[PDB]
């Protein structure tokens, strides 16, 4: 019910439509080679979704229908983001009324901390929280980039271990980088009153980019 | 030559015939795991947690003590090896006092960093745990003897290194201590050391008690001026100003150990 | 057949009228520069292995829509697009020689984890 | 919600929707603060037999990258199978 | 052995050149970055700063690492004169606000206990 | 699956384009936004009358720290020092010596909230909850100075927002 | 963000969530996805001039 | 899943980009120093410094890859080989649903040719890695500090420079600005040696030497 | 319990004491000093020394999981009567 | 092999002036590369396997308000581990800090005796089981 009126006084405005149509255009095939992620390729009609392509997680029981639009401007992407909102909301009805019985944590008391009932009882429980909140679990060496479809969009991190319980170097793959690194192109040919309306469509957020 | 080859987990090492399988682990960079046994000490093949499997064996063998010779294919990461450390690690922890952070072993701790290597993540223990009293030896020493594993490394330190003979086993079955039965003031001058043998949080330094824990303190290597013999040994630091006093290893200085007055 | 695409779905990828001889003479095209490399390279001993397999599909099936599922490609302006970067790809190759071994061999301990 | 039936009328006739069948501000449909204390599940290893680390050491069970060549008819073979299209909404498919 | 690749460089002649100019650029670029951020400093001021941070940069003998420095050099100018920096940033090089460091055996051994 | 969104096909009718003629020349699509804001207006407000009234929350909520105590008073803390062990920010700092009854409790307990992250990693790291995230927010103070924290500060905390904290506690050790 | 951060170390560890809890956090997954969504178009409209949305 | 600890493993992924692997050696083996697929399924590329735009340009437009995706861009700066910082591309192809992993070696000194022409995408993931790390990318459209103060010296994420740092800003009253000067903490950073003297794994235990 | 320094600054139970001369003390000038009235050392001075019967005690802390990990407590010093280590609550034997 | 306006430098190479570092903590340093001394209270070795460089320790004064630790060396958080000694000297050398070395210690051989502690004339014959 409340996103109605999200959609009824600005979906139909004009005033909204003049001031989201034809700006912020992108592309394709710039979109993609630009590093673009998430809602740019969606918006720009590349079917394209993490969520979908590679399903995370357990995404795989859930169904639903992301919303790839035709121009990809600002405007289409506003609709992307309002219809995304009403397609969360399904997914959020598919996993409440099937919420699996079991357990919140891996029964591994290595990676995970043991109960706290367990840890006033068991003479490993003591161990194992001790260590793992002095160092924590070791994890084995090697390097991995595997990326969710966060809301902003394609959001990964690339961390290496070292072989012990402590990350060596974890770059901070961002939408938002990715996203900010074609402004360039995408205030082309616009004034600023509207580019100002790229900026809101861009879903730039500075904790993601400057970290 | 006398040079004898072993199948060490595939890989050859032609080990000089005698040495055992603990002594030739370690020459391709495997630590074998211990409680009882020290390589500056003599051998006593207690704890059992050196216990590995050699192919085609009926049983683990205790690898403390076992003569190597030809063949003898051992393996590291074999389930009989890895089912004898799972039994033997949780009987060293089944009554052990859940004491680790009133414990000043707690991150120095061999039990403790042995269990989260090649261990269980829960106990199917349900009954109760020995409880043995405390004793007073030294305004040094510091005696949790619940904590004691039985690893006799202290009596065989006492009497082979420092010389004297006081430290001792008292007792049968699973309730007997190692302690000193008649009360005792260890006056060995090499006590200190005594500290960084024991394993457990058992033997403790009494001054550093409930001062540090090991992650905080920054180890420089240094010398002692104390004897006129330099000994190599660790300063621990923290906040602008030293805790404890640890013995580092060069042989002809200090070797492994330590006198009191230096610590 | 079809009636012509109205879009293609794709912003910027524009539509073509010409799907199946477009693709034919850009085919014939990325052919011809397969030539100048040499035959022993497995770059022209895997170009060609599908050149000469998706050049039948084209021009034994006619169809836009029957070519879109033979060829997986989605609209037949992505497949050309595709084989169109395809001959640039082809070109820039041609000049780089990468046939002869390793320009040297890496570094003792370069690779290999941990440190 | 309070509200008399005029200004009810009001809105539902401004908005043109029913605004009264789902309000905004919750009532007292929503769950006591106070709640039952929980029982959560057990351990799913919490048996105390047959549940050694050997048998689901999942960091243990990690291997190296395996190299499968280094410096020191072929059939084109693609990373994965080259994705299809999806499907047009059954649901809804055009807004 | 001593083969490195090239990115401006091959002889100290022309890394020399490189700098050259560089101060060249610089040396035009102190009288407008003065009045146009408006500072206290004098002309000649400025100009000798530039002077001395040259000197600083003058005990390497690599064409391989001057040109690292060049390129780190021709880093900041542009910031300055494209109001890119700010006052706290191109007054910081006239390090004024902290106390002079002792130099001599007695002052150090007098203000602390540090070499 | 996907579905489409900007695409419309606006029929070129003489009824549809009449609509269409009409909604420009007569807005109607303001119009509804008029109408949706007034339908707003006439609806009770959602604000809250702080301080007499406070929004809701958790018997889980991270405030200002207190450090417990036994039911006879003695400090939980034991110096074990698993919360400065994970602490993200190193805002914890503990000493301990020698106490007059034989114990060597700690001395020192400087949780600097200038510092302080409420992840409450430091409750859950506490093995015999010592530490705790306390109920209480307001402890704004106008000095830099104040939310330093010592040993006292936190021990009047753990009794002054005590019943509470205990209640919590007892309420919440079953999820835990 | 946290579930980027946990399927990474999953992936590492090669361990994985048990069936429960994978199913909490795509609940505030896409709760996060509504939390992000919100002020995504609000603060455009923001920024444009719309207040009421 | 029998051990629901553990995660499961994938064979039919395994090889596929296993055989993907030996497809890109062949085509190119004049780079490709070698090749790594991973437990996890991720696929490496290893690669020479004057093979960037090769390789790049190749996953980008070959007809069996079509992986033109830029994912991100980062180094790894290990002191203890000669090539401290270790350049890696990330690669997406949407056609076939894969990520290509492509590492590369550089010394401080020795450039790389700026990847701009295979994607604009990096524009901005060149600039933090010549700021945060100070290796330097040939031919690019532009070197500027995009991460740090306006006149920062030196490169943060090297493992030379503190977490610290050396400047610290302060307003200070004669001057009426914000001046800077060497860094002086409240509280000492701790140290928390917390690496065990036990060894962790035997899988990926090192060479003995 | 606590006592009164000859300056007036009630002590903490660590026994911090800001002398005369301390410069630092003016920090507490035209402000207060925060003390914990409740001295943790001697609540237990007073508190009552459980006579349960056993040669070891299993001591959880009261409250059951809200109290500290529980331990075993031996009785067979006869001098001193055992007190455990987390709780500090003092057990001793019926004269064994 | 390779050529593209090769460049041949003798010089040994050394960053130093771009690396940024300062001064007084390019001269007047002293850095100690070794081999990490295990702690004795763990019988575990796995520290001695690498080659740890760091700083000297500098003046470390408490922090008038509450007792911090406060100090003024930013280089003393630096722990970098080297894989082996030949590349340590090569980031020594690079930085142009004041190398310094130590001798990775080696176990002398301890060659024991289950046999030996159950001598018949060898005071090797053990008083203690
Ligand atoms: C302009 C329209 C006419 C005047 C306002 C009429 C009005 O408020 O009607 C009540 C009511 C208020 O809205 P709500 O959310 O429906 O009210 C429900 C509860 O009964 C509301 O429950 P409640 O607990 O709010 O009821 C108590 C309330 C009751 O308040 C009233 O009855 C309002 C009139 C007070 C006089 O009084 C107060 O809260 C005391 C504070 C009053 C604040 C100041 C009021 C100033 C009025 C004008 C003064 C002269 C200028 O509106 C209607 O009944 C329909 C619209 C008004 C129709 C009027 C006739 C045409
Ligand atoms: S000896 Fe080790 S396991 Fe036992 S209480 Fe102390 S730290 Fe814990
Ligand atoms: S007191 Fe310590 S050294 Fe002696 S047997 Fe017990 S655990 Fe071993
Ligand atoms: S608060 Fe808890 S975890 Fe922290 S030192 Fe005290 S007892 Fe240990
Ligand atoms: S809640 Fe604060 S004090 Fe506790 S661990 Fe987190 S950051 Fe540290
Ligand atoms: S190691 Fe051989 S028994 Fe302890
Ligand atoms: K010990
Ligand atoms: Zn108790």
């Amino acid at each position: 019910f409340r996103i109605d009126e999200l959609e009824e006084m600005l979906t139909n405005n004009r005033i909204w439509r003049n001031r989201t149509v034809d700006i912020g255009v992108v592309t394709a095939e710039d979109a993609l080679n630009y590093g673009f992620s998430g809602v740019m390729l969606r918006g720009s009609g590349i079917q394209w979704d993490l969520r979908k392509t590679q399903p995370y997680d357990v995404y795989d029981q859930v169904e639903f229908d992301v919303p790839i639009g035709s121009r990809g401007d600002c405007y289409d992407r506003y609709l992307c983001r309002v219809e995304e909102m009403r397609q969360s909301l399904r997914i959020i009805s598919q996993c409440l009324n099937k919420m699996p019985p079991g357990e919140i944590k891996v029964d591994d008391a290595k990676v995970s901390p043991p109960k706290r009932a367990e840890m006033k009882t068991s003479m490993e429980s003591l161990i194992h929280h001790f260590k793992l909140y002095t160092e924590g679990y070791q994890v084995p060496p090697g390097a991995t980039y595997t990326a969710i479809e966060a809301p902003k969009g394609e959001f990964g991190v690339y961390l290496v271990s070292d072989g012990s319980s402590r990350p060596y170097r974890c770059k901070i793959k961002a939408p938002g980088f990715a996203h900010l690194a074609g402004l360039d192109k995408m205030s082309k040919g616009h004034m600023l009153a509207d580019v100002v309306a790229i900026i809101g469509t861009q879903d730039i957020v500075f904790g993601e980019v400057d970290r | 030559s006398n040079l004898i080859e072993v199948f060490v987990d595939g890989q050859s090492v032609m080990v000089e015939p005698g040495t055992t399988v603990l002594q030739a682990c370690e020459k391709v960079g495997m630590q074998i795991p211990r409680f009882c046994y020290h390589e500056r000490l003599s051998v006593a093949g207690n704890c059992r947690m050196c216990l590995v499997e050699i192919e085609k064996a009926p049983k683990v063998v205790a690898a403390c003590a076992m003569p190597v010779m030809k063949g003898w294919n051992i393996l590291t990461n074999s389930e009989k090896s890895k089912k004898a450390r799972e039994g033997v690690m949780e009987f060293l922890l089944a009554n052990h006092p859940l004491d680790c952070p009133i414990c000043d072993q707690g991150g120095e701790c061999d039990l403790q960093d042995q269990s989260m290597m090649f261990g269980s993540d829960r106990s199917r223990f349900l009954e109760g745990k020995r409880a043995v009293e405390d004793k007073n030896i030294g305004p040094l020493v510091k005696t949790i003897m619940t904590r004691c594993i039985q690893c006799t490394r202290c009596i065989r330190f006492a009497s082979e290194i420092a010389g004297v003979d006081d430290l001792g086993t008292t007792g049968r079955g699973n309730d007997m201590q190692v302690g000193t039965y008649i009360e005792k003031m260890f006056m060995s001058e090499l006590s200190g050391n005594i500290i960084d043998i024991c394993p457990v949080g058992a033997l403790t330094s009494k001054p550093y008690a409930f001062t540090a824990r090991p992650w905080e303190t920054r180890k420089t290597e240094s010398i002692d001026v104390m004897d006129a013999v330099g000994s190599n040994i660790v300063v621990s630091t923290r906040t602008g100003e030293v805790m404890r006093i640890l013995p580092r290893m060069h042989e002809d200085i200090n070797e492994e150990w330590i006198s009191d007055k230096t610590r | 057949a079809g009636l012509l695409k109205k879009t293609t779905g794709l912003v910027g990828l524009a539509v073509c009228e010409t799907p199946h001889e477009r693709l034919k003479i850009l085919y014939t095209k990325i052919l011809d520069v397969l030539g100048q490399i040499p035959k022993n390279a497995a770059y022209r001993k895997y170009t060609e292995q599908i050149t000469n397999e998706k050049l039948g599909m084209v021009k034994a099936e006619p169809d836009v829509k029957k070519l879109e599922e033979q060829l997986q490609g989605g609209q037949i302006e992505e497949v050309i697009l595709q084989a169109e970067n395809e001959l640039s790809l082809a070109r820039k190759m041609l000049r780089w020689k990468p046939w002869e071994p390793l320009v040297e061999e890496p570094p003792a301990n370069q690779w290999k984890w941990p440190i | 919600a309070s509200a008399t039936r005029v200004i009810q009328l009001l809105r539902n006739w401004a908005s043109g929707r029913d605004l009264q069948a789902k309000l905004q501000l919750r009532y007292q449909e929503i769950s006591k603060r106070t709640q039952p204390p929980p029982k959560l599940p057990v351990g799913p290893s919490h048996k105390l037999s047959n549940n050694y680390y050997c048998t689901r050491d999942g960091r243990r069970e990690a291997m190296p990258p395996s190299i499968v060549m280094s410096s020191q008819e072929k059939k084109a073979v693609t990373p994965a199978p080259p994705i299809k299209r999806w499907e047009l909404s059954k649901d809804q498919p055009y807004l | 052995g001593t083969s490195v690749k090239p990115i401006f460089s091959r002889d100290m002649n022309e890394a020399k050149r490189r700098v050259r100019e560089l101060y060249r650029a610089w040396y035009r670029e102190v009288p407008n970055t003065v009045h146009l951020f408006q500072l206290d400093i004098s002309v000649k001021q400025g100009r000798d700063k530039v002077r001395e941070m040259f000197m600083k940069n003058a005990h390497v003998t690599d064409p391989r690492v001057v040109d690292l420095l060049v390129i780190k050099g021709k880093m900041e100018l542009e910031e300055t004169i494209n109001v890119w920096k700010q006052r706290t940033h191109i007054m910081r090089f006239f390090h004024e606000t902290e106390a002079p460091r002792p130099t001599d055996f007695l002052s150090k051994f007098y203000v602390g206990h540090d070499p | 699956t996907y579905k489409f969104v900007n695409m419309r096909e606006p029929s070129m009718d003489m009824k549809s384009v009449t609509d269409r003629a009409a909604q420009t020349l007569l807005w109607t699509e303001l119009v509804r936004g008029l109408g949706m804001t007034l339908s707003y207006l006439f609806r009770e407000p959602a604000t809250i009358n702080y301080p007499f009234e406070k929004g809701p929350l958790s018997p889980r909520f991270r405030g200002e720290h207190a450090l417990r105590r036994y039911p006879s008073g003695e400090e939980r803390c034991i110096a074990c020092k698993l919360c400065e062990a994970v602490c993200p920010a190193q805002a914890i700092t503990i000493e301990a010596e020698p106490r007059a009854d034989g114990s060597r409790r700690t001395t020192r307990y400087d949780i600097d909230m200038t510092k302080c992250i409420y992840c409450g990693f430091c409750q859950e790291a506490c093995p015999v909850d010592a530490i705790v995230e306390g109920p209480n927010f307001e402890f704004s103070t106008e000095t830099h100075e104040e939310l330093l924290y010592n040993k006292e500060k936190l021990l009047n905390n753990g009794d002054k927002w005590e019943a509470e904290i205990a209640a919590n506690i007892q309420a919440d050790y079953l999820y835990r | 963000n946290e579930q980027a951060y946990s399927l990474a170390v999953e992936k590492l560890l090669n361990i994985q969530p048990p069936p429960r809890a994978q199913w909490i956090r795509v609940l505030f997954g896409e709760i996060t996805r509504l939390l992000n969504h919100i002020m995504a178009v609000t603060t455009h409209a923001l920024d444009i001039g719309a207040m009421t949305p | 899943d029998t051990r629901p600890t553990i995660r499961p493993r994938n064979d039919v992924v395994h090889k596929q980009l296993s055989a993907f692997g030996q497809y890109v050696a062949e085509i190119l083996p004049k780079y490709v120093q070698q090749v790594q697929v991973s437990c996890f399924n991720e696929l490496e590329i290893f690669i020479h410094p004057d093979g960037v735009i090769p390789v790049l340009t190749f996953l980008r437009d070959h007809t069996n890859a079509q992986f033109k995706s830029l994912a991100d861009l980062t180094a790894v700066d290990v002191p203890t080989r000669q090539n401290r910082f270790e350049i890696v591309y990330n690669l997406l192809s949407l056609r076939f649903n894969s990520q290509i992993r492509v590492k590369t070696y550089t010394d401080e000194l020795t450039p790389i040719e700026s990847s701009v022409t295979v994607y604009k995408a990096a524009n901005w993931y060149e600039r933090e890695i010549w700021d945060m790390f100070g290796v330097f990318f040939a031919n690019h459209p532009d070197l500027r500090r995009i991460l740090t103060g306006y006149g920062f010296e030196g490169h943060p994420f090297r493992k030379d420079f503190p977490l610290s740092g050396y400047v610290e800003l302060r307003y200070d009253d004669e001057v009426k600005r914000v001046v800077a000067e060497p860094v002086e903490l409240a509280q000492e950073f701790r140290k928390f040696d917390l690496n065990s003297p036990w060894e962790a794994f035997p899988a990926y235990r090192q060479p003995p030497e | 319990g606590v006592r009164t320094s000859p300056t007036g600054e009630k002590v903490t139970h660590t026994g911090q004491a800001y002398d005369d001369g301390d410069y630092r003390r003016v920090r507490f000038s035209d402000r207060q000093k925060e003390v914990n009235e409740n001295f943790a050392i001697d609540l237990i001075a007073e508190q009552p020394v459980s006579e349960v019967g056993s040669r070891v005690i299993s001591c959880d802390g009261g409250g059951g999981a809200l109290g500290h990990p529980r331990v075993y407590i031996n009785l067979d010093k006869e001098t001193k009567t055992g007190t455990c280590g987390y709780c500090g609550l003092q057990f001793r034997q019926p004269h064994h | 092999t390779q050529d593209t306006q090769l460049i041949a430098v003798d010089e040994k190479l050394d960053i130093t002036t771009l690396t940024g570092v300062p001064e007084e903590h390019i001269k007047t340093r002293k850095v100690r590369i070794f081999v990490p001394a295990r702690n004795n209270m763990q019988s575990g070795v796995n520290n001695t396997k690498k080659w740890k460089m760091e700083f000297d320790t500098r003046e470390r004064w408490e922090n008038p308000l509450m007792g911090w630790s406060s100090t003024a060396d930013p280089l003393s958080n630096l722990v970098l581990t080297f894989s082996t000694k030949e590349d340590a000297v090569a980031f020594a050398e690079k930085n142009g800090w004041s190398f310094d070395v130590e001798e990775r210690k080696v176990p002398k051989p301890k060659s024991k005796s289950y046999g030996a502690n159950f001598s018949w004339n060898k005071r090797t014959r053990v008083s203690t089981k």
